[PDB]
RNA sequence: GACGGGAUAAGUGCUGAAAGCAUCUAAGCAUGAAGCCCCCCUCAAGAUGAGAUUUCCCAACUUCGGUUAUAAGAUCCCUCA
RNA sequence: GGUUUGGCACCUCGAUGUCGGCUCAUCGCAUCCUGGGGCUGUAGUCGGUCCCAAGGGUUGGGCUGUUCGCCCAUUAAAGCGGUACGCGAGCUGGGUUCAGAACGUCGUGAGACGUUCGGUCCCUAUCCGUCGUGGGCGUAGGAAAUUUGAGAGGAGCUGUC
RNA sequence: AUAUGUUAAGUGGAAAAGGAUGUGGCGUUGCCCAGACAACUGGAGUGCG
């Protein structure tokens, strides 16, 4: 459990209540992510928060690690920024957008239409790069994917949303 | 949205504007009267009730089912209307129609191409194994088996009928629907609608014309 | 010689309401399928209906305790050819709660002449409330 | 994938993993996976 | 039938049967009888005191 | 025999520890079939757990503690579908 | 697994009487079609395998007593099995197994085991079961109509342009 | 009811060859403070196209 030994370091620009067992933070880009502590103990000295580990039975060892892991990537998630790029490829294809509502002319005879979120954020750039910025890390990883599975990409000819860091993969067509 | 109810009269066929031809079936439909209004502030679901054809008010000696007795009229005095002879109700209305008795109007069907009539039957009475359910019948020359029913069942493992198996008996008289029928032309001063096609029942039988739902 | 035999006319039978959350579901009804037959009294005989009536309020909040909630399923027929048919545990708290302890319960009662009479003395209510506050009932506190 | 009753890491890019009480083979290759262990 | 009405007596005193039928053997000699359950329905105030002794050498 | 809606199977998932990484899962979440529960059509309160809403008829007796009859309502009987 | 050919001789010799196709079913999943996926030595059309899936569907003929079978024209597909190798107090009797007759062959002989032509198929439904349709009483007064739906039935297929 | 430990599948309440980082007990080893294994930054040697 050596990821149940770090600590949040609260950066002296978060709010962090302990709200019975729940978790209310507020910061300077995104604010109110409600969340559940379910009987870990958290000691929040002064912008620092220690997690007081119970004894053996497993239960009591992989909820240590998880339960301080969900708010580690809140009071970071709530100042800091997202990998959440997007990448097309292929001929005719391009990502329009219209409104807040994307609009994906992706080699169909029919245009997608995809609905947006609470605290989250549709941008497009110069054709065919979607990026996707959010606070919830849910939400910015959900949307990553139901963006994706309009059209997976290929192992001949690579044309589908892709991301941007990943390889797929390759063949010969004969 | 609602519906009238009607006489069946009979079959005969006009013509379609383009050079068609559409066969058409003859409803009369007279004086109906929503006779109440059955509500959710009062027990129960939401839902209208109307009649038709009415009958006479009341006789001392009254004989028969020609005169109104002293119960089916003053369910008919509230809604101050004559006593009707055919009442039904129809739920999934508006709340368009009053309480109180107004007249139900043919007008409403003008172009209304949704409807479903709810005859009853013709009734048959014909019984029998084949004319009922369609079944086949054997060798009328080689054999013997001229018209009956076969194995009722499989044999001495189950060694019982199922429930539901095929045999005679009364056909004929269970209410049907007919569904996604049109209508070709309403009438003023004689209270006729003409829906395209036949409808389930014999004639002068009783038909409930009411909007479809797919 | 010396015994007694509780008739009709011996015995009265009074009331109890039993608030059914938080508790399991066969733990619950053996202490109700052991009031309705009367084994919490003497003058306790067979071949007579002794007992108690027992109300059960809140069927909302009973429990399950491992995969009951997925895996346990309710077989019922209708004697046409092809007719079983299956509904659990989990979709039957939610849509009838009135009927998944009452048939938890009637299955814990004998020979059907009196146990369809014994059984018929249970009412099972989904809410917290119960129109039978004219008949006078108390909180049991059952083990 | 294949199904089959005897899971076995096949070459060194392939590991053991239970999803649902089910021993399954995940690997980076597609021909590599392998459930009902 | 007389081992059940005793049941259904000595619980509303918080104690077994079982727990019954083994102090009425070892602390008294109170002897071995199941038809007098007819003390437990007529007298009340009577079984109450064979409760006492009971609890007293168990 | 339409088009829907809710929960799921094989599978595809996102966040995530046990196991500083990896990981579709053990805690939490999405998506998913002509199949399952409804939608559509029909029978159904003997459902002895025997439901519900409108409307009609309501006295002369006797000590017989309960009756004998009429009311509202149906029916035998005859002309028929 | 319990459908094939068998092994044992436990039930029926004061009767359990035997093959295929008509009539009408009904169930299993080890799926022929359609629905949803995973690999592919999958470019695209077609395919191959394997996993979830029983809701419906699954043709018309020639030759054989046929069980298998072989062929002809289609079709989305022409699935494999259980129910006394489902069903003869529902039908067929061509077949297998009766008396007549003939061949081949075996027998010194009366006769016999592979083919051949002919050859009676009985019954008025008492009880359970099923399909219809009426009396009685019950639902705390007696009656005329209209209805909520606890539950249970029905339907479910798909071509081509 | 009691004192103690085990099981997470309804096992208990149908059966095998083989497979399996399910989990509990009893032992044995080799590296570890020069801080070790894992990730993390720049020798014809282990699969590849």
């Amino acid at each position: 459990s050596r990821v149940g030994k770090k600590i949040i370091d609260i950066p002296s620009d978060v709010t962090v209540t302990f709200d019975g067992n729940h978790v209310t933070v507020k910061g300077p880009k995104g604010e109110l992510s409600r969340t559940l502590n379910e009987r870990m103990t958290f000691k929040q000295e002064e912008n620092t928060i220690e997690v007081v580990r119970p004894s053996e039975s497993k239960e009591d060892r992989t909820n240590h690690g998880t339960t301080r892991a969900l708010l580690n990537n809140m009071v970071q998630g709530v100042s800091q920024g997202y990998v959440k790029v997007l990448e097309l490829v292929g001929v005719g294809y391009r990502a329009q957008m219209q409104g807040k509502d994307l609009i994906l002319n992706v080699g169909y005879s029919h245009p997608v239409e995809i609905k947006a979120e609470e605290n989250i954020t549709f941008s497009v750039e110069k054709n065919t790069v979607v990026k996707v910025e959010g606070i919830s890390k849910e939400q910015v990883g959900a949307l990553a994917s139901n963006i994706r599975s309009v059209r997976p990409p290929e192992p001949y000819k690579g044309k589908g949303i892709r991301y941007q860091g990943e390889y797929v993969r390759r063949k010969e067509g004969k | 949205t609602k519906g009238i109810l009607g006489r069946k009269i009979g079959m005969t066929q006009v013509f379609g504007e383009n050079g068609e031809l559409i066969p058409v079936t003859v409803v009369e439909a007279k004086e109906n009267v929503v006779l109440q209004k059955k509500t959710v502030e009062v027990d129960g679901y939401n839902a209208i009730q109307v009649g038709f054809e009415d009958k006479k008010a009341y006789k001392k000696d009254a004989k028969s089912n020609k005169y109104a007795n002293k119960p089916a009229e003053g369910h008919a005095k509230k809604a101050d209307a004559a006593p009707k002879r055919f009442i039904r109700e129809f739920r999934n209305v508006d709340v368009d129609a009053y309480e109180v008795g107004q007249e139900v109007s043919v007008d409403t069907f003008v172009a209304g191409d949704v409807i479903d009539v709810t005859g009853v039957s013709k009734g048959k009475g014909f019984q029998g194994a084949i004319k009922r359910h369609g079944q086949s019948r054997g060798p009328m020359s080689h054999g013997h088996f001229h018209r009956a029913p076969g194995s009722v069942g499989m044999a001495s493992d189950a060694s019982r009928v199922f429930k539901g198996q095929k045999m005679p008996g009364r056909m004929g008289g269970n209410t049907v629907t007919v569904q996604n029928l049109e209508v070709v032309q309403v009438d003023t001063e004689n209270k006729v609608i003409l829906v395209k096609g036949n409808v389930p029942g014999p004639k002068k039988g009783l038909v409930e014309i009411r909007t479809s739902i797919k | 010689r010396q015994t007694f035999m509780a008739n009709e006319s011996n015995i009265e039978r009074k009331w109890y309401v039993i608030d059914a959350e938080g508790q399991t579901l066969g733990r619950l009804s053996s202490e109700v399928a052991s009031i309705l037959r009367g084994k919490n009294k003497v003058t306790y005989t067979p071949h007579v209906d002794t007992g108690d009536y027992v109300i059960v309020i809140n069927a909302s909040k009973i429990e399950f305790t491992g995969n009951k909630e997925t895996d346990k399923v309710y077989y019922r027929h209708s004697n046409h050819p092809g007719g079983i048919k299956s509904i659990t545990a989990g979709e039957l708290r939610r849509t009838n709660p009135e009927r998944l302890i009452e048939n938890s319960i009637k299955g814990m009662l004998p020979s059907t002449r009196l146990g369809e009479k014994q059984g018929k003395k249970l009412f099972v209510y989904g809410g917290a409330e119960h129109p039978h506050a004219a008949q006078q009932p108390e909180n049991y506190e059952l083990r | 994938m294949k199904v089959r009753p005897s899971v076995k890491p096949i070459c060194e890019k392939c590991k053991v993993i239970k999803r649902k009480g089910k021993v399954m083979v995940i690997c980076e290759n597609p021909k590599h996976k392998q459930r009902q262990g | 039938l007389w081992i059940t009405r005793i049941n259904a007596a000595a619980r509303q005193h918080e104690m077994s049967y079982s727990r019954l039928m083994n102090g009425l053997k070892k602390a008294g000699i109170d002897i071995n009888r199941k038809m007098l359950s007819e003390i437990a329905i007529s007298d009340e105030k009577a079984f109450a005191q064979l409760v006492t002794k009971a609890k007293d050498a168990l």
